[PDB]
């Protein structure tokens, strides 16, 4: 049944979140890195923004020139970042999905399904890219007030997109994973 | 009532497996087979474990066929039947109830639900002196007798095993085959293997072998 | 001596695994130039170094002296990250082949060159490769100059990138090491 | 002659496997073990081993006592003798000769003089073509000749091995003795191990068993 399904995945995200409490302190150091390369990421892409609303007479001129010029600069730039999100993720995943895997081994002895198998793996890479993504959104202001101390919050759809790379994340640097530990079997 | 249809064995990138295997058993019947080490009795195993498309011949896989099977129904099957290893399949850092909910959480039944037939599982191995253990509390039989019961769980329409005893010394071996006996004194249709007869023989069964590949080296002996 | 036989057979066998999932090593040497190329283009960003502002300039440069100052420690800390994780992957792998070598019994270093050589060099490659990398965009970007090929920074360009190697692998190495402990 | 003393260690669990337990070793001598139906022989192999501490006890290993461990000293004396597991660890990804070729690696001697004594065992054990994939697709006693031999490698000096031919057939198991009675033959001081001992019957050697944790249920039939 779907509720079932639901369970199954409810069930996944309960153990998947017990897994989060497991490695408490191995999970802890993990998080506390999870949120720091996020953030570490997520700088470049908000100075983004930080110029976006940045916006004599000598470098008038050139102040009006330099638009749609450093545009390509970062609108590359973010994407490049991605690709070693991707990377920091789907390296974590594996090196988590690797232990266990006897345990793993009885449990396709036995039966299963992929769902069965991936849902575990794929709620957890989800929760980490969500709460790094998240402690970005924060920290963001945090800095910003530390600097224009010597500032601007999260607009309310900004702060909406923060969540979807860390949804993304967690529905898709996983499965990319998931082949490379499926088709090992 | 279940046959086999001179179906022959080959992964000839290792070797041909065997010559062919037809043979139709009954319910609740037993078997058991030995000979040479160069049995792949094992290989004969993961064949009859469907591990491996057939790779040459037919066997009439029960109500199935196990050729052209969906991958997709292989999950299905593989909980129609349950089975066992000579290796010590137990799962470490578990419970000894969680190491044999572990098919019931694969299930899916209500938790109370499942506790009950773990707790009937528990004494029906008379193993209802602890429900949850670390493994390395319990001893190498006990330890033995849990993975039994591992396989004993979820009330499978038969079993398998494998060479059982792999190290019980005579009178240990003696007592997991009683085990057996017991299990099988449950209406099962059950059967499993050894490089070694001589215990086997003090059972009376049908007790097939086959040599070198061989569709059978050895006849019923009913 | 018989130790330099041991580091060079352990190199012949790291660049085994170099050419070892050459496609997946593709994609990891790519990602460990990759990782360099955010770490390296972070690293360097000192260019100058409504003319209004031209006085008020002068404090700028005080402001900005803390600006990224801890930014690389930032990306140093991520960079340890990647480098353990990438470490502890192939340390993972063939696992039961080194229990047997301890079986057998081992040798400590047996166990490290073959990784500790395996990932400093990972490193100083992508390190290289941030060297170039740097000028071929800022030509890109011209159209000062627009390119860097210094001395004693271009020497230091590929310092840390066997530094950190070493030192990612000291700390996994442990780690997987007292694991086994 | 070498000789130990009485010696117990508590597992972890507490669950002492020995009580005490002493025994001279003859140099150069042969002995085939075997006791309890699940006794923790195999603990009292790795104890052998001396892989776990002392704990309690006296043992003097020649010329050297297990006391004073010193992890420096262990593989410095960890190359002191070899083993063989009764689950023989066979490596894969290596040529059969490239996988007989583990030892050389730590050894460090000049590869073509390694190729020398690497045939040299080849011969010793007379093997050669075990199965399709070198290492992998062999015979298993074969492979298990094999791991044989990786153990024969090096010129130990003093074999150990436990359950060895522990899955083989009657007359595999007879042909694994008589290799190693042929080891014997090279004047080795080289111990066994086995669950029962229905062919070590026929070992008219020295066997000794433990009273489930006791120093000995049994006195060597010398």
């Amino acid at each position: 049944s779907f509720s079932a399904y639901l369970e199954s995945h409810r069930a996944s995200l309960v153990d998947s979140l017990r897994r989060l409490f497991g490695h408490p302190f191995g999970s802890f150091f993990t998080c506390l890195v999870m949120g720091i390369t996020l953030s570490l990421p997520m700088g470049l892409s908000l100075l983004l923004n930080n110029v976006e609303r940045l916006g004599d007479l000598v470098w008038v001129e050139r102040l009006s020139a330099i638009l749609k010029l450093g545009e390509r600069f970062v609108f590359g730039l973010t994407i490049l970042l991605v690709l070693t999100l991707l990377l920091v993720v789907g390296n974590t995943i594996r090196l988590h999905i690797e232990n266990r895997r006897n345990e793993i081994e009885v449990i396709k002895l036995v039966g299963g399904t992929d769902g069965y198998v991936r849902r575990p793996f794929l709620y957890m890479g989800a929760l980490y890219g969500l709460g790094a993504g998240i402690l970005s959104w924060a920290l963001l202001a945090y800095s910003l007030n530390w600097l224009n101390g010597s500032l601007q919050g999260v607009p309310l759809d900004d702060g909406l997109s923060l969540t979807v790379g860390a949804v993304l994340l967690g529905w898709v640097g996983a499965w990319l994973a998931v082949a490379r530990h499926l088709r090992e079997l | 009532m279940i046959r086999f249809e001179q179906v022959g064995k080959r992964y000839p990138n290792g070797h041909v497996g065997l010559h062919e295997v037809s043979f139709r058993v009954h319910r609740g019947e037993i078997l058991f087979v030995t000979g040479h080490s160069g049995a792949g009795k094992s290989t004969l195993l993961r064949l009859i474990l469907a591990m491996e498309r057939p790779t040459s011949g037919k066997l009439l896989l029960g109500g199935q066929d196990l050729g052209r099977i969906t991958t997709a129904q292989i999950p299905f099957l593989r909980r129609q039947i349950g089975v066992v290893f000579q290796n010590h399949q137990l799962l470490t850092d578990r419970t000894v109830a969680d190491n044999i909910a572990l098919p019931l959480q694969i299930l899916g039944m209500p938790k109370p639900e499942i506790a009950k037939r773990v707790a009937s599982a528990l004494e029906r191995v008379n193993l209802k002196e602890k429900g949850e253990a670390l493994p390395s509390d319990l001893s190498t039989g006990q330890q033995q007798r849990v993975g039994i019961a591992r396989a004993i769980v979820h009330q499978p329409a038969l079993l398998l095993a494998d060479e059982p005893t792999g190290n019980l010394d005579p009178r240990l071996a003696s007592e997991i085959m009683g085990v057996f006996e017991d299990i099988n004194r449950l209406g099962t249709t059950v059967l499993i293997a050894s490089h070694d007869l001589a215990l086997i023989a003090r059972m009376r069964h049908r007790m097939l072998t086959l040599q070198r590949g061989r569709i059978i080296a050895d006849r019923e002996d009913e």
